[PDB]
């Protein structure tokens, strides 16, 4: 039941996602090692992810959490980087996309810097780079990154390195 | 996936050391979010 619908670069919509998407890069601790050598992106396409079932399931969540936390669902909006980002579109985030070995534990991770999703979307630690050159930093081949609406409520706070 | 920590419905992961990083954030239920954005782009190399 998804359909993506593609925003044109003259929307305000598109233009606010570009902005939120440049202007968190950051370098990273390891060089470029596994998300690549970069201060900035090219942008190809935004698209509008359009689910009813999967948007019906996220505000039911929503609605429990706000109403376990002085109706305030604490919303984000936050990067995920990912091999199976075509996956998730189609049938919604589950334990099946979950970082086992994470920081905090076997959940799914988020980051509001796009370059620390950009680490992770050919694989944790960039796995071998781009399918097509096995390079972590392709400046050919397209990646794909999800911009997600993210319920956090009462969220337990880790001060870690 | 694990659970969030008791009384909790996320874990936030701040920075200790690195000053210019911004927080990461772990959800332990995938209906805790919704991919509301497909972008699609190339890294560039730096001139
Ligand atoms: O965007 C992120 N993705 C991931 C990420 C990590 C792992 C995975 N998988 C997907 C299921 C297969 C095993 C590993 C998918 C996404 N980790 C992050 C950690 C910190 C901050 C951001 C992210
Ligand atoms: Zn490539």
């Amino acid at each position: 039941g998804t359909i993506l619908i593609d925003l044109s670069p003259d929307d305000k919509e598109f233009q606010s996602v570009e902005e939120e998407m440049q202007s968190t890069v950051r370098e990273h601790r390891d060089g470029g090692h596994a998300g690549g050598i970069f201060n900035r992106y090219n942008i190809l396409k935004i698209q509008k992810v359009c689910n009813k079932k999967l948007w019906e399931r996220y505000t039911h969540r929503r609605k429990e959490v706000s109403e376990e936390n002085h109706n305030h669902a604490n919303e984000r909006m936050l990067f995920h980087g990912s091999p199976f980002v075509n996956a998730i579109i189609h049938k919604g985030f589950d334990e099946r996309h979950a970082y086992i070995g994470g920081m905090f534990g076997a959940g799914i991770y988020f980051a509001e810097n796009s370059s620390k999703s950009n680490q992770y979307v050919y694989g944790i630690g960039g796995g071998t780079g781009c399918p097509v050159h096995k390079d972590r930093s392709c400046y050919i081949c397209h990646r794909q990154l999800l911009f997600c609406r993210v319920t956090l409520g009462k969220s337990f706070l880790q001060f870690s390195a | 996936m694990a659970h969030s920590p008791p009384g909790h419905h996320s874990v936030t992961g701040r920075p200790s050391v690195n000053g210019l990083a911004l927080a990461e954030y772990v959800i332990y239920r995938g209906e805790q979010a919704y991919p509301e954005y497909l972008i699609t782009y190339q890294i560039m190399r730096p001139e």
